[PDB]
């Protein structure tokens, strides 16, 4: 227990014996035996009780070389981790996902391969960093294809920048990726990250970056009491006209409630036709569209 | 708002606050930029991003609101939900809170007696612990196991045996083989000695594989509940060599099963018992596990709740990811912290679910702990989570801690709209309640009256015209503006608002420019210059704000300074060099016109015109019926037969036009002022008039006395020039003389006949021999009549040391470090210093700056904590229940046949309230309940009192806070303190304001380090946190025989006490300086040695009444010795406040800890109720402490949490389950309800309004 965990995490691997090549083809060999010993074990079929005891111990004897091989090629998948340190993703936490990749190779190999483990895990170990650093690195989770287009696209224009030694213009990319250049715009505003918004304004100790930036969503008092007094202008303004044809143009245009009711809509709880209530809406219309009602809303638009 | 109940949250309430469950890290999708489904920003747990809007396209108006639609789950509401509503998250494997573990041991608690290192190395995955042991099971079959342990010890022989018999067979078989060979001479020697080097090693491993035995079962033996194994192996053999007695495990889990299996009222229990037979610091280790296992045994609450299980979410709109403009984002780092902690955890749920190693699950569950912990608290272990390397990321408590913390920067002080801001000029035509507002401020403040007034008459026909018309900024608006900023105060507001004339309410008046015009006299209040300075403008909205605003804070009925009460609002700077020059004696001029009378004061002026008569010239003067004349020119009258009576009619007077104009400038009423003003008789007459006259009379005597000032300066005509500036011809003779005999010193200090550092000082003493005679030759040499004398002379601005540089020589300049220099400069500023004296000047410059400038910032922090422990002593009384009073000496220094009063009567005594009545003639002279001024002080002063028993706050029984007539008059108002006035904060501020100004430090260390004890703020800071003196003289216990012991190694002193009591013998340095006689009698207060005295001793010794006249009188001495003043009240409060708990000691019956702080009303109440119950009192002797202490170790944990410690507080109020009764006033801030202090209190705010019947029957 010190700080830096990863320092106490390689003291934690401590000291393994490394395998030579017989001692790890014995060890998937027991495996091997272990895994036969589960299976015959997993079937329903019934097996004299010390002959399941006996497949049961060499299923655990297979169980300990598996973590013998795991804590052999936590070396391994430490080296790997390192390989893509810096990039947004806690070296510690590199080297768990690349463990977990770790299990799966060791789940997906056998002697059969006339190889030795460290060629055959290094590949699964760069799948798992990879994949998990393209689904957990960002901020913006971005879909793993899309991912491989952007480090694809930056590679790429990294290479060009060394040959011509030069800023490559738009179109030589879209042509060496090619794909169009609106895709180059998509993918470059697409790879992007975040500002901390708690971070040094500038001076001092002025607040920070989170202390400058205004909101939408804050209700412009002045925008609220002009709306209230459009509210009560127009409601005083129909309270003018007829009860009946106020009431016909409020329901169509939803000034007691959120919806407003379509002509026909209207012509059921009052009892109109839906051309007749048509129509008085359409003398409504032009009833207020007289100057003499006007005047008041014109200013408020 | 009745009490803010805080407590640990346990993991069914942290399901109950959560309205969902967070599954993912996902935010938003990187193409639609809409929150994603069950991750952070999730709508379905959270709420609708926009207002009513579901996410999958579905029901989409306001209509029909309140309804859940099925596909996407977002319940329909207002988007302001996602600032309420929280999450949270659950883990597979449970962690522990930060904040209770890893700090002190008041949180932690030793909750489990385990050494911090136990629970370092235990909950961060680096070693077991058992859990529980059936040790009954154990040792109920003992006999079973010893017998199989020892059979199988018998079998491990006897199989030894036989491998060494193999052995010996083999090395004989082999010698006996290789020597019948006879291959070569001697091959029988070399295999045997192989066959040897065999044995050797298989009795080798026989003795490890013995050793190993004889360990685990040892170990089997040892067995006990939380037992740490470090070693994981020797954790392996315990579990293979035995199982289903022994349960262990690691990691967080293993506290939770402990915490939930613990038995804290055994603990508690056995506790008293160590307690109650217990010595050395075992006894301390058992009081605070006491203290805290009871503290939670009291409350309901499980202790379980110290490891978490399930981690609540900030609401998003708190964390806010927000768009910004051109395709980036603004992320806040909660939001990283949060994904850390979600991944690691379904990381461990996808190893949980596989089967995995132990290593990688366990490495896993501590990388879960590490990132919680990150959460809660980055950085309080090892290196923090710097995130993108370029700072540390935020955490949660973070953002509730610091200068910048939510606390001290979002609750205490917050921004305010309806305000401005802007640079201040003067403007002198302005009345004292005035202020100017630039065109363009006054308009933008107003906008919403100006549009209120615009509408209602009809220049703009709708609101939204109105709106337009005030942006465009037509004439008629400013016409508007002009007429609804009148009869409507604003709040002027300098930056440092030292002191609570800071804040002034104003009438507003529009003004043509760019800058606010202010009046002058009110500048110096402020401390507000006009080389560049910006104030700023804030608006009472209210009718109950603009109502405080015209009565309480307005600039004229603050005339009063509330340190002293002493006039603050008559600066000095022009005005009185005006009056100066205006109330003079002769020879300021050619005193022409002089040695005549003038019919009245008319004709004299229009001599004055003529030029015959000049304004500084004696003459005889009338004046017409009503002229109070001259107070000591009521005995003298004119001569008649008849009775006359010149207090209030015609009288002839010899002063001059000049004095005839300053007194038509004061009121009628306002007897004759024949002396010259200056600076300190203005300041009285100022007191006079602020004291019989109203307020209206005050400020429009003190603007009449402004115009004049200004106007008879303007005519004054101070000026200054190259000839103004004359240089003592003396000067250049007497240093020279000096420089004389200062090269024979060094021509005898060239021969070696004197040291070098003799030579340094005696030179330093012939220099400041020179300076001081220069200083009076000049002193002597310049006229009365030239400017800079009649400016400094005056008051008006300018010292006499600055006249002496300016004209003598500067002097000896300190050097470097506090150093002297051995050649002082030779020239003033007149003649222009040379180079090096230049330089070493700038030595000193530098260091003055350097040291303002962290004085400013101690008295800042000074004043923060004075007004912080100050707080919640409020006037809630009108009148005490005691009559117990304090003595104070009313007159000292009484010469030979006379008595004379106290130099320093004002600070002590007045304006306090008499306990009693005094009778020295067998008559009543001053009534009982009185606040004294100087005539009383002068009566009985005259009639030879030497004390008096003034009532104050520290005697004060009262049962709710301190009665108004223990503190006395208010001083900035000169009457009664009214109920409900903020006593705390003035004392505060009053204590606080001159700390800026003080600025005193020892001018040289001497080549002693230890010796001079801490000069200035430093000692005040000293003082008021009740911190041992750097220089401690230890102080007598009582009477005896005092002698020395001066052993080599260091010097020693012993007093033996007299009546035979036990001898005690205390310490001292080798260079003691000590002043007792040897072998000689002491008494019991004096001090055995020279220093600086220790308060606790003091209060433990003497007694609570001399540590509180000690600290009063050193901390006044300390202000005094630059020349500022505070009244005795303001320290007597704050000393009161520190002297107010109890350390418990011998708490048998009481049934609490001993050696504790306890407040002094609670002591007194246990007290009443063991006494009561017949068991006897537990003991208690007063404690004194800092300031510091005494606000954190109050029962508002509210209020200590918005002090400077916020972590540990709210750490032990939660432990502690305390709720925050909201009594008090700086919680009463945080909540935003009404202050109990002043407006805010029930009496004032409960009366109903009606007119009377009479009223209503006129109209
Ligand atoms: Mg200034
Ligand atoms: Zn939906
Ligand atoms: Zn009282």
């Amino acid at each position: 227990a010190t700080a830096d965990p990863v320092k106490d995490y390689l003291k934690q691997i401590g000291k393994v014996p490394l395998l030579n090549a017989e001692q790890e083809v014995e060890l998937a060999k027991r495996i091997e035996a272990g895994l036969f010993a589960e299976d015959k074990l997993a079937n329903s079929d019934k097996l004299a009780p010390k002959l399941k005891r006996e497949l049961e111990i060499i299923a655990e004897d297979g169980r300990r070389a598996k973590n013998h091989l795991l804590e052999a090629n936590l070396r391994l998948v430490v080296s790997l981790a390192k390989r893509y340190t810096g990039r947004g993703m806690l070296f510690l936490d590199l080297i768990q996902e690349g463990n977990l990749g770790l299990i799966r190779a060791v789940e997906k190999f056998d002697y059969t391969k006339g190889y030795k483990f460290s060629t055959y895990a290094t590949w699964w170990i760069r799948q798992a960093i990879t994949r998990a650093m393209a689904d957990q690195a960002r901020t913006i989770r971005i879909p793993v294809h899309m991912v491989e287009v952007i480090n694809k696209l930056a590679r790429v224009q990294r290479q060009m920048l060394q040959d011509l030694g030069r800023e490559p213009t738009p179109e030589e990319l879209a042509k060496e990726l090619d794909m169009t250049p609106e895709k180059v715009i998509e993918v470059q505003k697409y790879g992007r990250e975040p500002i901390s918004l708690h971070t040094p304004l500038g001076e001092d100790g002025d607040s920070e970056f989170g202390d400058l930036i205004e909101d939408s969503e804050a209700v412009v008092p002045a925008d609220a009491v002009s709306f209230t007094l459009l509210q009560e202008q127009l409601h005083s303004v129909l309270d003018t006209l007829s009860e009946r044809e106020a009431g016909v143009v409020s329901m169509r245009f939803g000034l007691t409630d959120g919806q407003p009711k379509t002509l026909d809509e209207i012509g059921k709880v009052y009892g109109v036709t839906r051309e007749r209530i048509r129509q008085i809406e359409s003398k409504t219309m032009s009833k207020l569209r007289h100057p003499s009602r006007s005047q008041v809303l014109r200013d408020y638009l | 708002f009745d009490e803010l109940r805080i407590g640990l949250a346990t993991a069914d309430d942290i399901r109950q606050w959560s309205h969902g469950e967070v599954k993912k890290p996902e935010t938003i999708n990187y193409r639609t930029l809409k929150p994603e489904k069950d991750g952070l920003f999730c709508e379905k747990i959270f709420g609708p991003t926009r207002d009513w809007e579901c996410y999958c396209g579905k029901y989409k108006r306001v209509r029909f609101k309140g309804i859940i639609c099925e596909r996407c789950g977002v319940e329909v509401t207002r988007a302001k939900v996602r600032r309420e509503r929280m999450g949270h998250i659950e883990l597979a494997a449970p962690v522990t809170h930060i904040w209770y573990f890893k700090g002190v041991p008041s949180r932690l608690g030793y909750l489990l007696d385990l050494a911090p290192k136990d629970l370092e190395k235990v909950i961060y995955f680096a070693a077991y612990m058992i859990t529980f042991v059936d040790e009954e099971r154990r040792t109920r079959d003992l006999p079973s196991l010893e017998a199989h342990v020892s059979v199988e010890r018998q079998q491990i022989e006897q199989r030894r045996d036989s491998d060494l018999e193999a052995r010996a067979k083999k090395l004989e078989t082999d010698l006996a083989e290789l020597e019948a060979e006879g291959a070569k001479a001697d091959v029988r020697r070399k295999v045997r000695e192989g066959a040897e080097r065999e044995m050797k090693q298989l009795r080798d491993r026989a003795q490890r594989e013995i050793d190993r035995l004889d360990e685990v079962w040892n170990r089997f033996k040892n067995l006990k509940v939380q037992d740490l194994e470090g070693d994981e192996l020797l954790y392996r053999e315990l579990r293979d060599r035995f199982g289903t007695y022994f349960d262990g495990s690691m990691g967080a889990a293993a506290l939770q099963k402990r915490l939930e299996s613990f038995d804290l009222d055994e603990e508690a229990e056995r506790l008293r018992e160590i307690i109650r037979t217990g010595k050395g610091q075992k006894k301390t280790r058992a009081l605070k596990r006491l203290k805290v296992v009871s503290a939670f045994l009291q409350t309901s609450n499980s202790p379980k709740g110290m490891v978490l299980d399930c981690v609540p979410v900030i609401p998003p709109d708190l964390r806010p990811m927000v768009q910004l403009d051109g395709g980036r984002f603004a992320t806040s780092d909660l939001n990283d912290l949060y994904r850390r902690v979600i991944n690691r955890n379904n990381r461990l749920k996808r190893l949980l679910d596989l089967g995995a190693p132990e290593i990688i699950v366990n490495n896993e569950k501590r990388m879960l702990q590490e990132a919680v912990d990150a959460l809660f608290d980055n950085g309080r272990r090892g290196r923090p989570v710097t995130g993108p390397g370029n700072r540390p990321l935020k955490s949660l408590s973070d953002m509730l801690k610091g200068k910048q913390g939510r606390f001290r920067q979002n609750l205490l002080g917050k921004r305010v709209d309806y305000s401005a801001r802007s640079v201040i000029v003067v403007g002198p035509q302005l009345k004292l309640h005035q202020c100017g507002l630039p065109k363009a401020m006054a308009l933008e403040l107003f906008k919403p009256f100006v549009m209120k007034r615009l509408v209602d008459l009809n220049h703009a026909q709708n609101i939204k015209s109105a709106k337009r018309m005030v942006e465009r900024g037509r004439t008629v608006v400013y016409d508007v503006l002009e007429e609804v900023i009148a009869e409507h105060p604003v709040l002027l507001n300098r930056a440092p608002t030292l002191h609570r004339l800071g804040i002034q309410a104003f009438e507003p008046q529009l003004v043509e420019g760019k800058a606010i015009q202010i009046h002058p006299l009110v500048c110096t209040a402020f401390n507000a210059d006009f080389d560049g300075d910006q104030m700023a403008v804030h608006l009472p909205l209210s009718a109950e704000a603009q109502a405080e605003a015209r009565i309480l804070m307005l600039s004229s009925n603050n005339i009063l300074k509330p340190a002293d009460g002493r006039p603050v609002t008559m600066p000095t700077q022009d005005m009185v060099l005006g009056l100066f020059f205006l109330t003079t004696d002769s020879e300021g001029r050619s005193p022409k016109g002089e040695g005549r009378a003038f019919g009245s004061s008319a004709e004299a002026i229009m001599a004055f015109d003529a030029g015959d008569l000049t304004l500084q010239a004696k003459i005889d003067i009338r004046f017409p019926v009503g002229t109070i004349p001259p107070r000591g020119f009521e005995p003298p009258a004119r001569e008649e037969g008849e009775p006359e009576w010149q207090q209030g009619d015609t009288f002839t007077l010899k002063t001059t036009l000049g004095r005839a104009l300053f007194n038509e400038l004061l009121p009628e009423d306002y007897p004759f002022v024949d002396y010259e003003v200056g600076k300190k008789q203005l300041s009285e007459i100022v007191n006079d008039l602020a004291e019989r006259y109203p307020k209206v009379i005050v400020a429009a005597t003190l603007d009449n006395l402004k115009a004049a000032g200004f106007f008879w300066a303007t005519r004054s005509g101070v000026t200054v020039a190259i000839s103004d500036i004359v240089v003592p011809d003396a000067k250049k003779e007497i240093v020279k003389g000096y420089e004389g005999q200062d090269e024979k010193v060094q021509k005898q200090y060239e021969r070696g006949l004197i040291t070098k550092e003799e030579r340094t000082q005696e030179l330093i003493a012939i220099w400041t021999k020179a300076t001081n005679e220069v200083a009076e030759a000049m002193n002597d040499n310049f006229p009365k009549t030239n400017p800079v004398s009649m400016m400094v002379n005056s008051g008006a601005r300018g010292n006499m040391m600055q006249m002496r540089q300016i004209a003598g020589m500067r002097g000896l300049v300190s050097n470097a470090k506090n150093e002297t220099i051995p050649r002082p400069i030779k020239a003033s500023f007149r003649e222009g210093l040379s180079v090096l004296e230049y330089f070493i000047s700038t030595h000193g410059a530098r260091k003055g700056l350097a040291d303002t400038a962290l004085r400013t910032a101690d008295s800042g922090y000074l004043t923060r904590r004075l007004v912080d422990v100050s707080q919640d002593v409020i006037i809630r009384e009108e009148d005490c229940g005691t009559e117990r009073g304090l003595k104070l000496p009313i007159a000292t220094r009484d010469a030979d046949g006379t008595l004379r009063k106290a130099e320093d009567v004002e600070t002590s005594v007045y304006a306090r309230m008499l306990a009693e009545d005094v009778v020295i003639d067998g008559k009543v002279i001053a009534p009982a309940n009185v606040d004294l001024g100087d005539v009383l002080i002068d009566a009985l002063v005259a009639h030879g009192v030497e004390e008096v028993k003034t009532r104050s706050i520290l005697t004060c029984e009262s049962q709710v806070g301190t009665c108004a007539m223990c503190y006395g008059r208010s001083l900035a108002t000169g009457k009664l303190v009214d109920i409900g006035e903020a006593v705390g904060i003035i004392a505060a501020q009053s204590i606080g304001e001159p700390g800026t100004q003080l600025t005193m430090r020892t001018f040289h260390t001497g080549g002693v380090a230890g010796d001079d004890i801490t000069q200035g703020l430093p000692r005040v800071v000293e003082l008021f946190e009740a911190r041992t003196p750097k220089g401690v003289a230890p102080i007598s216990e009582a009477s005896g025989r005092v002698r020395i012991e001066e052993t080599e190694k260091t010097k020693k002193i012993v007093v033996t006490p007299d009546d035979g009591s036990d001898e005690t013998a205390f310490p001292i340095s080798k260079r003691a300086r000590l002043l007792v006689g040897e072998g000689d009698h002491v008494e019991v207060g004096q001090k055995l040695t020279v220093g600086a005295t220790n308060p606790h001793d003091v209060l433990r010794i003497l007694g609570q009444r001399a540590v509180q006249v000690h600290l009063v009188g050193e901390v006044q001495k300390v202000y005094n010795s630059q020349g500022v003043s505070i009244h005795d009240k303001h320290i007597e409060i704050i000393i009161r406040q520190m002297l107010r708990r109890v350390t418990i000691i011998e708490s048998g019956d009481a049934e609490l800890l001993p050696g504790e702080l306890v407040e002094r009303t609670k002591f007194e109440t246990e007290n009443r109720r063991v006494v009561q119950e017949g068991g006897h009192p537990a003991s208690g002797r007063p404690q004194l402490m800092g300031i510091t202490k005494a606000s954190l170790a109050t029962e508002s944990w509210l209020s200590a949490a918005s002090f400077q410690e916020t972590t540990r507080v709210l750490t032990d109020a939660a432990i502690n389950a305390k709720s925050d009764s909201l009594i008090g006033l700086k919680e009463n801030v945080i909540i935003g309800k009404l202050i109990p202090a002043g407006t805010g209190l029930s009496r004032y705010r409960n009366i109903r309004v009606e007119p009377t019947e009479e009223a209503k029957a006129a109209m």
